[PDB]
């Protein structure tokens, strides 16, 4: 019955809409923990460096 | 990502073939048929044969193999599109 | 009723008990097995990740600070280097101020564990780190961040270490 | 005892179906003891998770099943008196099988619902799994210590041609420790040993009259002691044996007998040692692996409903205890509340089996 296959489609349009943000804020939390790796490895050596020069 | 796939099948399978896909992609397949303008001849007997073409809509290559598979358990044909 | 360590350790039987309260029940009634320490083993970050490397299990941090304080974390996995985070939500760190204190996950982020090839990490929230260890297990940071909303851990935000162990479940 | 879960959605709000669905259940005729169940919201995402959820989950529950039932039947058999109190011992959330199935609470803090469906599925399995090496672990303490204890036991049990030396040899009955003497011991049954008095003097030369000593007697048999030079000894254990006498040497082995003693006191401590943690520890891992087996339910159910209806969710999660008198009739209500939405079923169904207990 048409209805169903309606009921389907509308379905199938929150799957993708939400897959595309799950993709998006899996990208964007990678970005976020690749941040703060990135930044506090950076930081605390060069820090380190010229504490010991102080 | 987006799928679909389109194809070929003889029109008296189309109930099971319907309820099959949506046994294997469970509850959720968009699709449509329709019966071919002639019957077309068998390459091998020479026989014709009232087919139908349909098209089947999906998200993701994990539908894809489970509508391939009940096309082929029914003998039906895809083509790229 | 308190545990029973294999070896002796940094930590006093009022400590054990203390810690052993807090155990997740995958752990809780184990003795523990010395894992690392530099009353032991060499004092360097690469004999830490090695004698740890061989394990599947969680793990007890312990270090004593040159300002004799002692502080670390119960962490659900081994320390290893690390590509991202890793650790699940019963990791928390801990000290004696003189009082002992936990800080168990905020729910804020996943940034339990890390290690580098030249530090061990724990926490996240920018540059910040709830415990910060250099190579040689000599050199350390702890302040505040957003992974458990920690206090200072140590008697100041750098430290030197005087002593480090790690034990585990068996 | 079984119960049945089910899940279907609510006209525009999950309250909705489940008041018409409970009512019938319940009110028609008593067809099932009806509620709704514990699921909550768990943070939903793409089709190609929940549709390899949908097959691993179904691997998990048969995996997990199995465990559970190994760690009851584990509780079983250190409960090898008291047999019945099993039921006493599986507890779930501090509670028997059927209330935490009726009163179930999903682990929001072991299970955080802002987790992907696959990361919650690999906790259960990896914590199943660990599970099962440890039933791999305390079979093979366990196993062992009941066998030899077994052992122990049937090297007491029966007549003289099966019960301990160690309960009947003594020190004066033997001779010993010298060139030319030697000390054999035989068994005989109880009429035959009229004959035996008197017949081992004519198995072979160099045995002195008199020399027959018996250890003990019993319902069936003695065992004697025979003191006799040493070249009568290789053709007396054989005529022995011709004549149906059955040889069973013991020299008043001091480390043997020492030994049979020693163990049947440690083993028997040892089994009692073991039987504590291991009731404590089946206990634990009955709970945790009962507690992950329904979340595979909850797991299957949730999956197939957001599969079944979409991301859109107004869907309740339902628990019946059917009635076997009226069981058919049941799935006719079902079926007549949900034949709209599509063994197979136009609403979701799903089972938990009680009898781990037996």
């Amino acid at each position: 019955s048409d209805a169903d296959v309606q009921k389907q489609i509308k379905h199938m349009m929150a799957f993708i809409e939400q897959e595309a943000n799950e993709k998006a804020e899996e990208i964007d939390a990678k970005a976020e923990e690749e941040f703060n790796i990135e930044k506090g490895r950076l930081v605390q050596t060069q820090r380190l460096k010229i504490m010991e020069y102080y | 990502r987006l799928g679909f796939v389109a194809g070929v099948i003889n029109r008296e399978r189309i109930p099971t073939f319907e309820r099959m896909l949506w046994r294997v992609c469970r509850g959720n397949v968009f699709l449509r048929q329709a019966e071919i303008e002639n019957p077309l001849e068998d390459p091998v007997t020479g026989d014709y044969v009232h087919k139908s073409v349909f098209i089947i809509f999906f998200q993701g290559d994990q539908l894809k193999n489970r509508v391939k598979k009940i096309c082929e358990g029914f003998r039906a044909s895809l083509y790229p599109c | 009723l308190p545990i029973l360590q294999s070896h002796s350790a940094l930590l006093e039987n009022m400590h054990i008990e203390q810690l052993a309260r807090r155990l997740p029940a995958r752990v809780q009634g184990y003795p523990w097995r010395l894992a690392y320490s530099t009353l032991e083993h060499g004092t360097s970050l690469k004999t830490l990740y090695r004698k740890s490397a061989s394990l599947d299990s969680p793990v007890l941090l312990v270090i004593k600070d040159m300002d004799n304080q002692i502080f670390g974390a119960y962490a659900t996995h081994p320390f290893r280097f690390s590509d991202h985070y890793y650790g699940t939500g019963e990791t928390f760190l801990y000290t004696f101020s003189p009082n002992f204190k936990v800080f168990k996950w905020s729910g804020e982020n996943s940034y339990f564990i890390n290690g580098d090839i030249s530090s061990l990490e724990l926490g996240g929230g920018g540059g910040r780190f709830g415990l910060w260890l250099d190579a040689d297990l000599y050199h350390g940071r702890s302040n505040s961040c957003s992974t458990f909303n920690n206090d200072i851990l140590s008697k100041k935000e750098d430290f030197i270490v005087q002593d480090l162990e790690v034990w585990t479940f068996e | 005892t079984e119960f049945w879960l089910i899940s279907a959605p609510g006209e525009k709000t999950c309250q909705q179906t489940w008041e018409k669905l409970h009512a019938a259940t319940t009110k028609n005729n008593n067809l099932a003891v009806s509620s709704k169940f514990n699921i909550p919201d768990l943070k939903v995402g793409t089709l190609d998770v929940l549709v390899g959820l949908s097959d691993e989950l179904a691997k998990l529950d048969a995996f997990v099943e199995g465990v559970v039932k190994k760690v009851a039947q584990y509780m079983a058999d250190v409960l090898e008196d008291s047999k019945d109190k099993v039921q006493e011992n599986l507890l779930a959330s501090g509670v028997d099988l059927v209330t935490y199935i009726t009163r179930f609470q999903w682990d929001m803090a072991k299970y955080p619902i802002k987790q992907s469906l696959k990361n919650i599925s690999e906790i259960i399995a990896k914590g199943v799994t660990q599970i099962d090496n440890d039933l791999k672990s305390r079979a093979s303490a366990y196993n062992n210590l009941k066998g030899n204890l077994q052992n122990l036991e049937r090297k007491n049990a029966g007549s003289l041609l099966t019960r301990s030396l160690a309960e009947i040899v003594k020190k004066d009955d033997f001779v010993l420790d010298s060139e030319y003497l030697v000390t054999l011991l035989v068994v005989v049954p109880k009429l035959n040993h009229n004959d035996w008095i008197k017949q081992y003097e004519t198995l072979a030369e160099m045995v002195v009259p008199r020399s027959s000593n018996v250890l003990s007697e019993d319902q069936d048999s003695y065992l004697c002691n025979v003191t006799l030079f040493k070249k009568a000894v290789d053709d007396f254990r054989h005529k022995a044996r011709e004549n149906k006498f059955i040889v069973r040497d013991f020299q008043y082995n001091e480390e043997e007998m020492r030994a049979d003693k020693e163990e049947m006191n440690r083993l028997s401590t040892d089994k009692k040692k073991q039987f504590g943690p291991l009731v404590r520890w089946l206990k634990v891992n009955f709970s945790e692996a009962f507690i992950a087996w329904i979340h595979i339910k909850a797991l299957r159910v949730f999956v197939e409903s957001v599969l079944r209806y979409g991301l859109p969710v107004n869907f309740q999660a339902m628990l019946l205890q059917p009635n076997k008198k009226s069981v058919k009739k049941l799935r006719e209500v079902l079926h007549e509340l949900y034949k709209h939405l599509d063994e197979y079923y136009p609403y979701v169904y799903y089972k938990i089996d009680c009898n781990l207990l037996e």
